[PDB]
């Protein structure tokens, strides 16, 4: 709720130190890394006969 | 019938892949033998159960390639002479535990034939199945296509690789033209096939390095250890099917030695 029941107005929401700009930081350097350990690994599959496009 | 029977289909294959003979032969044997796959035989007078001894011998009228069975042919002639009869021989049958005899040794089974035969008769049975296996294909214009001529390769070497599997896929992408593929151009090659154990031993020197010898002199030794020729394009989509690592050659692990170990 935006008031409390007294009247009065609840405080002030914390955010995080520029948070967006941490995730943005922690989800890319993860996705980057999403690409790699894919093609990496569906070509560690061209290795042997366990499957091929 | 999708998927009916794509289990047996393969399950035969890996029953005639590496199984024991004894379902192997109860398929019954007098002319279902021709099921080892997935004009003789209109000259056997067989009796249907006829054996699975004589299958042993059978499959090795095929398998053993050209210049060894002579020694088998000499094993086979422990009386000398030149000749032996079922005594030795009907025996090494039975220690494993018809028409053959009857046409070996006559309806008789008892005038004992020159055993030099052996070699013509393991020639027309390793033509006659290649034939009637020509034809499973449906030879167009009396040729079949370079994906079927390398199809039976991959059902000759029965190996389980699903890159290869595939190339044999691919190959109308690197064969689009079409030529169609003769039963002379794929039965020299056979013989070639067949004799691959001198081959790696001829091409050891190779073997110490690799490459296959580039495709062309491959075809020309091939000849020499063969005695028999085979085209240039027969061998190009050989090379174009088994070229796993894609450097244009072969590395004995990648054809030749697969061969080799076929021969269990």
């Amino acid at each position: 709720v935006i008031v409390t029941r007294s009247g009065a107005i609840l405080p002030k929401p914390v955010k995080m130190s520029f948070g967006l700009l941490r995730v943005f930081s922690i989800v890319i350097p993860f996705l980057y890394v999403g690409t790699l350990i894919s093609k990496n690994f569906a070509a560690l599959l061209e290795e042997h006969d366990i499957f091929v496009p | 019938s999708g998927f009916r029977d794509r289990k047996v289909m393969e399950y035969e294959n890996r029953i005639r892949a590496y199984s024991t003979p004894d379902k192997i032969f109860r398929y019954f044997t007098p002319e279902d033998f021709v099921r080892s796959i997935t004009s003789i035989f209109y000259t056997l007078g067989e009796c249907g159960l006829i054996s699975f001894s004589d299958y042993i011998f059978l499959t090795t009228v095929l398998s053993t390639p050209q210049r060894n069975f002579e020694i088998a042919f000499k094993m086979f002639d422990l009386n000398g002479d030149g000749e032996v009869d079922m005594e030795e021989f009907e025996q090494v049958q039975s220690i494993i535990r018809s028409a053959l005899t009857t046409y070996f040794f006559g309806a008789d089974l008892k005038g004992k034939l020159t055993i030099k035969n052996f070699l013509e008769f393991q020639r027309k049975l390793q033509h006659d199945v290649l034939k009637l296996e020509f034809e499973r294909h449906d030879p167009v214009d009396g040729r079949i296509t370079e994906r079927q001529f390398g199809g039976m390769l991959l059902a000759y070497s029965g190996v389980q690789s699903k890159k290869l599997t595939a190339m044999q896929r691919q190959l109308k992408k690197h064969f689009k033209e079409g030529k169609g593929l003769t039963f002379q151009e794929v039965e020299n090659f056979f013989t070639f096939l067949k004799n691959i154990n001198d081959v790696d031993t001829a091409l050891s020197f190779y073997h110490m390095a690799g490459a296959s010898l580039d495709k062309v002199t491959m075809q020309q030794v091939a000849r020499t250890v063969a005695k028999v020729e085979l085209s240039d394009h027969v061998c190009d989509v050989v090379f174009a099917l088994f070229d796993c690592d894609g450097n244009g050659e072969l590395s004995n692990k990648e054809f030749v030695s697969i061969m080799k170990q076929r021969l269990m």
